[PDB]
C-alpha cells in the first residue's frame, strides 16, 4: 500500500505542474523540448525524483517552488528506506535461541 | 474461629487445624505498561523542533 | 514471565523485609537441592548489601516506587491484581507463576467440632461452582482495559505504513497548497498590475 | 549518479533508463543498510566469561 | 584532615557537583529536593534505606507535654495528614526522572 501510494503520487505532481505551466507559460521559446510537452513533463517530474534526471528548466515561480519541495519530499523517502532496510538487517538475527 | 489472608503452613498446623483451602495461594509481580512507541512525527524526531 | 524476570537484571526488584514471602526466598536459593536454579538468582538479587539494598519497609510503599520509578514489586498475586484492576489509569499490569499446594482456609481451635462440617460444607460450594459465582463479585471477569497486555503492537512485520507516514505526505500537501495560491494569487493581481 | 542530460526521446529508450536508474538506487541502498549492519554488529557480545 | 574532598557546606557540595568534576552526599531528602527544584534536572540522586532514625521534636526531659505531641503527631500521620504537608515540599510527580 505505501509503495502505491509512492508511485501514484508522481503521477498527481506532474499532473499538476503540467497543467500550472499550460495556463502560465513562460515568454520564452514555444514548443521547445522544454516546453509543455506533457510526456517530458512527467518525465522530468520522475527523473528527477531518482536524482537522475538532472536540472529542470521550469522558472515559473509556483511550480519551481512545486519542485522544490518534491524535491525536500523525496530526499526524506531515500533516507527512510534505507534507515529501515539497515533496521530490517540489523534486527533479522534471534529466532534461532527458540528453546 | 480465625479467617483472613491467612495461608495453610504446617509450622501452624502445630496448633491450629485449618479446614481444606478454599483458594490457592499465588506470588505475583506487578509492573508498569509501555505506554506506546509510535508517532506521527517520528520521521522529523531526527532533527531537533 | 518471573523467568523472564529473573534472567535480566536492568530492573532492580524486591520485597519487603522479614515477609512471608521475603524468608521463602531465602529458603529457596540456599537450598543446592532445589530444581529450579531460578529462586537461586533472585536471591542474589534481593539480598544486595546484606537486604538493605532493594527492600522497602511497608507494603505501601513499593506500589508507589513502582508507579513512580524503575523497580517491581514481589507480593501477593491475588492482592496485586485487586490494585491493578483498580489503577484508574490502568497502567499497572500482573504477572505470576502457579504455585499451588498451600492455600487460604478458615483456621480452628486445637480439637474444635466444627472442623469437618466446614470441611464438607466449603467442598459442596466448590462442587456447586457457588464459589465462583461469589468470587467474580470481587475480581470482575474483564474491565474497559485487559488485564495483561502490556502493549497492543500490532506491528509484527516491522514495515512502515501510511499512518505513520503521512506526516511526510502533509508536507507535500501543504507545499501544493501554498504553490497553488500563489499562483491563484498571481493570477488574479494581473488584473490589477498594469503589466504582466 | 553522475547523471546527463540522457539524449533519447523513445519510449523504450526511457523505460530501459527508467529500470536500470531504480536498480542502481535500490543497490546502493542495499551496499550501504548491510555495511551498516555488520558495523553495527560490534560488541563485546564476544566475550566469554 | 577530612577536609579535601569534603565541602565547607552542602550548599558548596551541590555546586562542586554542578559546576565541577565530583559527586556530592546528603540527606537524601535535600538531595531530591535540590534535583527536582534545579530546573534544569541537571542532578539525579540515590541512597540507601537507612534504619532507626527520624526527623522528630526534641524536648526539655521530663517535659510533661511530651505525650500530648507525640498523640498529635501519632494522629497526624495515622490519619495521613502528614502526606499534605510532605507533598508540600517532595510531590510525587516531580518533573526528574531522577
Amino acid at each position: 500500500s505505501l509503495w502505491a501510494c509512492i508511485a501514484g503520487t508522481v503521477l498527481l505532481v506532474g499532473l499538476l505542474v503540467y497543467l500550472l505551466n499550460w495556463l502560465n507559460p513562460p515568454r520564452l521559446q514555444m514548443g521547445s523540448m522544454t516546453s509543455t510537452t506533457l510526456y517530458n513533463s512527467m518525465w522530468f517530474v520522475y527523473g528527477s525524483f531518482v536524482q537522475q534526471g538532472g536540472e529542470v528548466p521550469y522558472t515559473t515561480l509556483a511550480t519551481r517552488m512545486m519542485m522544490g519541495a518534491w524535491w525536500l519530499f523525496a530526499l526524506i523517502v531515500i533516507s527512510s528506506y534505507t534507515a529501515n532496510l539497515a533496521a530490517f538487517l540489523t534486527i533479522t538475527r534471534i529466532e534461532s535461541s527458540i528453546q | 474461629i480465625g479467617i483472613s489472608a491467612l495461608t495453610i503452613t504446617p509450622d501452624r498446623e502445630n496448633v491450629v487445624d485449618f479446614t481444606t483451602r478454599y483458594m490457592d495461594y499465588s506470588v505475583g509481580v506487578l509492573l508498569r505498561r509501555a505506554e506506546k512507541t509510535v508517532d506521527m512525527f517520528a520521521c522529523l524526531a531526527p532533527f531537533d523542533l | 514471565s518471573l523467568q523472564d524476570l529473573s534472567k535480566q537484571t536492568e530492573i532492580p526488584y524486591g520485597t519487603v523485609l522479614d515477609s512471608a514471602v521475603y524468608e521463602h526466598v531465602r529458603m529457596k536459593g540456599l537450598n543446592p537441592f532445589e530444581r529450579d536454579s531460578m529462586y537461586s538468582q533472585m536471591w542474589w538479587m534481593i539480598n544486595r548489601s546484606n537486604g538493605s539494598e532493594n527492600n522497602v519497609l511497608e507494603s505501601q510503599a513499593g506500589i508507589q516506587k513502582v508507579k513512580y520509578g524503575n523497580y517491581a514489586f514481589v507480593w501477593d498475586a491475588a492482592v496485586l491484581e485487586y490494585v491493578a484492576i483498580n489503577d484508574p489509569d490502568c497502567s499497572f499490569y500482573t504477572i505470576g507463576n502457579t504455585v499451588a499446594d498451600r492455600g487460604y482456609g478458615i483456621a480452628l481451635q486445637h480439637g474444635s467440632p466444627y472442623r469437618d462440617v466446614f470441611s464438607q460444607r466449603i467442598l459442596e460450594l466448590q462442587q456447586n461452582g457457588d464459589m465462583d459465582i461469589l468470587k467474580h463479585k470481587w475480581w470482575p471477569k474483564n474491565g474497559q482495559c485487559d488485564l495483561y497486555s502490556s502493549v497492543d503492537t500490532k506491528q509484527k512485520g516491522g514495515a512502515l505504513d501510511i499512518k505513520s507516514f503521512a506526516g511526510v505526505f502533509c508536507i507535500l500537501a501543504a507545499g501544493i497548497v501554498l504553490s497553488c495560491f500563489i499562483a491563484m494569487l498571481e493570477t488574479w493581481w494581473n488584473k490589477r498590475k498594469g503589466s504582466r
